């Protein structure tokens, strides 16, 4: 079972300011890594697939990046309505699995 | 038209038709087995195809008993249609140096 | 019946001989070197059959000597089998088209 | 000279373009995407021959579509490529073999 | 004998004698390249048969650019002594046909 | 992204001595790294390629070693023309990566 480690848990930054969110594999899986985003009461929202790969409907201001063991979720001028809960997901290996999870905070 | 040329097409047709059944069987097949890889569609696809060819890679490949199974007639289904391509090419040839030599 | 088809058959039951004698083979001469993975079996059968058909994934070869010997056999025997077959199929090709060319 | 031996030279002709064609192809594919190997045109050259020969050492393979997509093409010449010549060296013996037997 | 049977001994022949030349001449080139694996004549031997046969199983390759040349060199002797069999197995099939067929 | 590790980042030597640049991979990379020399308000210079390979025009004195993830760029004696900084970079996989530096010191 691949093992996502999201560090830190918890991320403070400046409205406007460049945020990055981070996911390291217990091994390399490739870039196959995808990242949601859970608001308060609402359910998982794809922001990014295969690491970078944008979704129709997504703000451009996320993108993400890297491949093998790290990957980054980044927010250009974070505001308000990305204030919420992040979690990274691999299908690299079964099981699929999720990270812990990072809550941004402005 | 001619019987090796129709078997080489008839090859063909069953190959591709052997890869696609190929990679949902493969998928349906790793999907529950810890540590396996070959179980999203797109990439079983490409391990079809690299399967077929012989070319391995080694970049991907079965880890249950069925996968192997999978693999074994995706294996032979593309060292046969690819046999079956050489022997069309040769008949075609002997069959043209028999008129060359006025035979 | 003819004789490249009787032949081919032949080709198919020693092929099965030689990867079950394989699997046997393998494991005996691999168990007892450090570091090998050739030790049980079901996966030796598995290797067996990657090997005859050159498929070459690299999950699993041969470390010890009689391994790697027992492993050439196997993949001469695929070699040859397949390529045996490709000859059935050429005679039977060539054979039909003096039909169809009143030969 | 004959057809087979003429087609047997085209084979070899192109076998080498589409190798080439292959290296810059693949890198051009590979490079963008991130963790690919196949980004340096030498190296990319020999994975070209590796995969046409379907040695496939396993060192170096495409991880893009477009990637595996000219894999394929480079997989299927090369297979191509070396069945023709069997089955140009088979025409050549058929014939001779006729000639000794005073057919 | 026959014609296509003495070329296939000279297949074999020939073959040994590039996989012996195939071993000592990787090590050669290969010792030297740090990192390099295919540096002891056994194992390069080993090495020659996988690489003729086209097995592939990935445990061993060339790094340095003559070690590929040289590598290039027995893929193809493999890949066309084992096709000029398949060839000779097929004209001796397509011979004997024209017995049983009292042609 | 493979991460180049240069340490120490400052190097202190004698005249004439002998001095090694370390540079370590965050994963096996052959000996597909390249070192380039870059003196103050100059641009890079490619001293060595592929680990080992020594360039035309670039003295004699300056050699490279290493594979896999540990990789060295030694100078013999040591002179004044060779303060300035260094920096490893790989072509191992893609995007190709540079070393943070390491600036040298007599
Ligand atoms: C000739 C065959 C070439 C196959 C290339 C596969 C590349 C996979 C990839 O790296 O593609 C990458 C790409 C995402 O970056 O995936 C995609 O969306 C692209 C879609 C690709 C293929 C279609 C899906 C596979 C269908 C197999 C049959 C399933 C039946 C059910
Ligand atoms: C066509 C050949 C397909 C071989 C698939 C092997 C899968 C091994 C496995 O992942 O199988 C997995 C499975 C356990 O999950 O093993 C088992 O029990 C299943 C038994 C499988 C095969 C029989 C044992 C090998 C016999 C070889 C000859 C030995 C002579 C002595
Ligand atoms: C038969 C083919 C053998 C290929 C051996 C490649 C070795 C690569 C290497 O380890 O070579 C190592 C060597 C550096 O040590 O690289 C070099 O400079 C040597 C140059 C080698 C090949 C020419 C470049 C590739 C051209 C492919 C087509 C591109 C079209 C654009
Ligand atoms: C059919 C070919 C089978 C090759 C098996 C090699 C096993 C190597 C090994 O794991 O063998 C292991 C064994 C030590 O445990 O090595 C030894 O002493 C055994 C000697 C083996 C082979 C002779 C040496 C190679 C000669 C190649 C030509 C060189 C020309 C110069
Ligand atoms: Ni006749």
């Amino acid at each position: 079972d691949i093992l996502l480690t999201q560090s830190p848990a918890i991320l403070s930054v400046s409205p406007g300011e460049r945020v990055s969110f981070s996911c390291r594999a217990s091994q390399s899986i490739g870039t196959d890594i995808h990242w949601y985003q859970q608001r308060t009461n609402g359910s998982p929202r794809l922001l990014i697939k295969y690491a970078s790969e944008s979704i129709s409907g997504i703000p451009s201001r996320f993108s993400g990046s890297g491949s093998g063991t790290d990957f980054t979720l980044s927010i250009n001028s974070v505001e308000s309505e990305d204030i919420a809960n992040y979690y990274c997901q691999q299908s690299n290996r079964w099981p699929f699995t999720f990270g812990s999870g990072t809550k941004l905070e402005i | 038209s001619a019987l090796h040329w129709r078997a080489a097409g008839a090859a063909t047709v069953l190959l591709v038709i052997v890869l696609l059944a190929g990679s949902y069987l493969a998928v349906l097949a790793e999907r529950g087995a810890p540590g396996a890889q070959l179980i999203t569609y797109p990439r079983a696809l490409w391990w079809s195809v690299e399967t077929a060819t012989t070319v391995g890679y080694g970049d991907l490949y079965p880890v249950t008993l069925w996968g192997r199974c999978v693999a074994v007639v995706v294996m032979v289904a593309g060292i046969t249609s690819f046999g079956l391509v050489t022997a069309a090419l040769a008949t075609w040839f002997v069959g043209r140096e028999q008129e060359r030599r006025g035979h």
